[PDB]
């Protein structure tokens, strides 16, 4: 009887295991890890924005702007410098970009580790139960060895 | 300049009125008069100083 | 004759029964017809059966049938976020927020 | 100590080593000939184009939404509207004779300080009075400044 | 469904694994074996033909694909008949 | 992703058996794209290239194919995910979506083994096949289009017998 | 017509396309209509005379 | 016989654990891992 | 604050800051200056946070 | 009486900011301009 309770001690203990691990695995990903993958896409969207933004500074930079007896005054290298500052920010925008897809499948591994401990507490769990039917058997073939 | 699918704006381009507003005979410090509309059928803007 | 039932699943088909299916499962009466109901509107909306009336399948239901009422689960949540809208209220995201 | 050099040189000991060689590479070139469909995948694509490739990852993500997948669609369709808005400017035919040979063309974008693309045809797939589609050659950005 | 409107590439198609079907490994011996069969001329010993005239005048048939015999018994088949030859 | 509906529909824009609907009228049409619509039987010979994509792309009826392909494997997956849930009510979602596949895929074909294939020699098979192997070798049906008929039949006879996804009863 | 083409002889092929030009309009109500089969019939303008 | 039953119990989660963990290994990488690696790659790219 | 600062800076640019007999000087594009530093420093605080 | 109208508003700051903002007729009945007409303002990301 004491080896019972024992054996039911240990299927408490599977089972708070298993119902935990499928807690984590159900609810993979809560409210604030899919803010940070909204958040870190969004900054992958500005591409475009900064683009139009440098090469409208671009070309409204090369007309003169001095003017009297002395004339000119404009920027001939704002091209070059808008196409320089896009492929600066481009370098940038495929990190962040990147890094969203990196942190996704860490969460996606994390979760399929998830199912290799979950799946290990239900069969640790479903093998106590028979390990309890074993012992009933013995228990009461003591029963009738008394 | 015009909005884009994704909700951004593209680069402004740029017109040259000099001509068209030295016709108007603007008072000093006086904005002109600026009348902008799309077209039924025909696509073109209508501006009008 | 004018169903040109063969086989025992060209039966299931016409007579949207399982006859080969095991005593084993039980299933409610009123489940079961709506699983009859269901396979008949799938077969009919794939015009898999010869003719559908268009007029009927132009109606909003059939509109909606992938979407919402193929599955008794699906139009019964829509039914009740139509009527009980606070259940399915979440502060935290909102259509249309700034 | 002297294979036949005639035979030798004959495609199906060209392709020796990398399909011929060994059964099963010979099976699957076969079927890959004979049924494309199976090793079609929409994910990767030979001759993708740029934006194409800035969909995917893009939209490849652990969790995927009607809002996340519609603002990807409206980017995308932002660079395909760009680039098919373009206009060209001029172009130069590759060979003497316009029969065959190549021809580039340059267009330019709607925008203000422009970006200008530079775009590749084949004359000799054309054929019919039909240009091939297989011989038009997608645009490609041109970084320095013009 | 699928037939009503995928078929009729072929007139006559063949189960998956068959000796008739053109993707079975009897299809890719015979194509192997018509280059492999000119790599060396008639005259050389290195013959194809003279080397294993027994491969030669196999038969193609599900049978040969498949019973799985024993390689050593098919070596000592061919060494044995050359020898009851010579 | 798992996300079925969002994914039925995005597939749906390319083809959808169920028929389209253009204000308020069903359309004519079954598939959405032009060149798949207009592209209804294959070419009188196919492009040889070992890019499977060059070669659809020149006989776009293989994209139908795809788009069938992809459609089946959507349908199999919202069953096994339906499957792997195994309440009553659920199972009987399980089934209809199987069927939904099943009279999509329709009469798997009859393939007789009696055949007029003659058991050549080597020899003579090459020789026949020198010419300039279809000549003596016959195509298969595609392996993967049986498969679909065998793992759906394997599993709706799971569904039928009281079994689990895997066969366990 | 805004047709851009290159002639050869008697042989015109087109160059730019006004299919984007024209899709603003079916994308003022979105991807349903983006998608759609009369999206893929907008017309282009002929090329030369 | 019983016991049997308990061997047999933990047969099957040694099982689920060795196909998952071979799922894990022939499958190493998937098309989100590598699809990060390209767009990381591709910014080593624009310095020239 | 780095949005109005940046803003400050280029709404205090457009100014001309030569006289005499040579006359503006003003950096007409400080305004998509100023708007592109201030995008550029929205990813990196979307990162941050 | 039908149609959309489409607003642009400037904010209080010197390098001022420019946000548009459209509104629905045909909702509007009653004398009332429904509440879900409106739209919210967006920002214009160009010079302006």
């Amino acid at each position: 009887d004491a080896e019972k309770t024992v054996l039911e001690k240990s299927k408490a203990g599977a089972q708070s295991r298993f119902d935990s691990y499928g807690k984590l695995y159900d609810e993979n990903i809560n409210a604030g890890e899919n803010q940070a993958m909204t958040l870190r896409a969004s900054a992958a969207g500005l591409t475009t924005a900064v683009q139009a933004s440098r090469l409208a500074g671009a070309a409204a930079d090369l007309v003169p702007n001095i003017f009297g007896f002395a004339g000119g005054g404009s920027r001939w290298g704002a091209i070059a410098e808008a196409t320089g500052y896009v492929m600066e920010f481009s370098a940038n925008v495929m990190n962040t970009e990147a890094d969203k897809i990196s942190q996704s499948e860490t969460y996606r591994r994390r979760r399929q580790e998830w199912e290799i401990q979950r799946n290990n507490a239900e069969a640790e769990l479903k093998q106590i139960d028979a390990q309890l039917k074993s012992l009933a058997v013995r228990r009461e073939a003591a029963v009738l060895q008394k | 300049a015009h909005i884009r699918y994704d909700g951004t704006w593209n680069t402004p381009i740029t017109f040259d009125v000099n001509k068209k507003i030295s016709e108007l005979k603007l008072e000093k410090n006086r904005a002109p008069g600026l009348y902008c509309a799309g077209y039924q059928g025909e696509d073109t803007l209508l501006v009008m100083f | 004759a004018a169903a040109a039932i063969k086989s025992r699943d060209d039966l299931y088909q016409y007579l949207l029964i399982d006859n080969q299916v095991s005593a084993a499962i039980k299933t409610t009466r009123i489940a079961e017809a709506i699983a009859s109901i269901q396979l008949y509107v799938n077969r009919a909306l794939e015009n898999v059966e010869e003719n559908a009336n268009s007029g009927v399948i132009s109606r909003q239901f059939f509109i909606d049938w992938d979407k919402y009422n193929k599955r008794y689960s699906t139009w019964a949540g829509v039914s009740q976020l139509v009527y009980y809208p606070e259940n399915y209220i979440d502060p935290t995201m909102r259509i249309g927020q700034t | 100590e002297n294979a036949n050099s005639g035979v030798i040189s004959r495609q199906f000991f060209i392709d020796w080593d990398k399909y011929n060689k060994r059964y099963s590479t010979w099976a699957g070139v076969s079927q890959l000939v004979y049924y494309p469909e199976n090793y079609i995948d929409p994910t990767m694509r030979i001759g993708q184009t740029k934006m194409m490739d800035a969909l995917l990852q893009s939209v490849s993500q652990s969790q995927l939404n009607a809002d996340t997948v519609e603002d990807a669609f409206m980017s995308y369709l932002t660079s395909f509207e760009q680039v098919a808005n373009l206009k060209v400017i001029s172009a130069y035919h590759d060979n003497i004779n316009n029969d065959q040979g190549l021809t580039y063309f340059i267009g330019l974008s709607e925008t203000d300080a422009g970006e200008y693309y530079w775009r590749s045809v084949d004359h000799s797939k054309f054929n019919d009075g039909k240009f091939a589609a297989n011989a038009w050659s997608e645009w490609h950005k041109i970084d320095c400044p013009i | 469904g699928y037939n009503n409107q995928f078929s009729g590439r072929a007139s006559q198609y063949v189960a998956p694994g068959t000796v008739s079907s053109m993707f079975s490994p009897a299809a890719y011996l015979t194509e192997l074996y018509r280059e492999a069969r000119n790599l060396h001329a008639s005259d050389s010993v290195y013959y194809l033909d003279t080397r294993r005239p027994d491969l030669k005048s196999m038969a193609l048939s599900q049978q040969n694909m498949d019973i799985e015999l024993s390689t050593l018994s098919l070596s000592n088949e061919l060494l044995l008949e050359s020898i009851k030859t010579e | 992703e798992q996300n079925f509906d969002e994914a039925n529909r995005w597939l749906k824009y390319v083809w959808s058996p169920s028929g389209y609907i253009v204000h308020g009228q069903i359309q004519n049409y079954q598939w959405n794209v032009r060149p798949l619509l207009e592209d209804t039987s294959w070419n009188s010979d196919p492009l040889d290239s070992v890019d499977p994509d060059a070669v659809a792309q020149h006989d776009p009826m293989h994209y139908k194919v795809s788009t069938f392909m992809r459609t089946l494997d959507l349908l199999i997956a919202r069953g096994d995910h339906a499957y792997r849930q195994l309440e009553r009510d659920t199972l009987n979602e399980a089934k209809m979506w199987y069927m939904q596949a099943l009279h999509l895929l329709g009469d798997k074909p009859y393939l007789p083994l009696s055949t007029t294939w003659s058991d050549p020699r080597l020899d003579r098979a090459a020789d026949i096949t020198t010419q300039n192997l279809t000549d003596l070798f016959l195509p298969q049906i595609n392996e993967v289009m049986m498969n679909y008929w065998q793992t759906l039949a394997q599993r709706v006879y799971n569904l039928r017998h009281n079994l689990s996804i895997d066969g366990q009863p | 017509n805004g047709a851009q083409y290159m002639q050869w002889q008697s042989y015109r092929t087109r160059l730019n396309t006004l299919f984007a030009r024209q899709l603003v309009a079916r994308a003022t109500t979105g991807i349903d209509t983006i998608l759609s089969m009369e999206t893929q019939n907008i017309q282009e303008p002929q090329l030369g005379k």
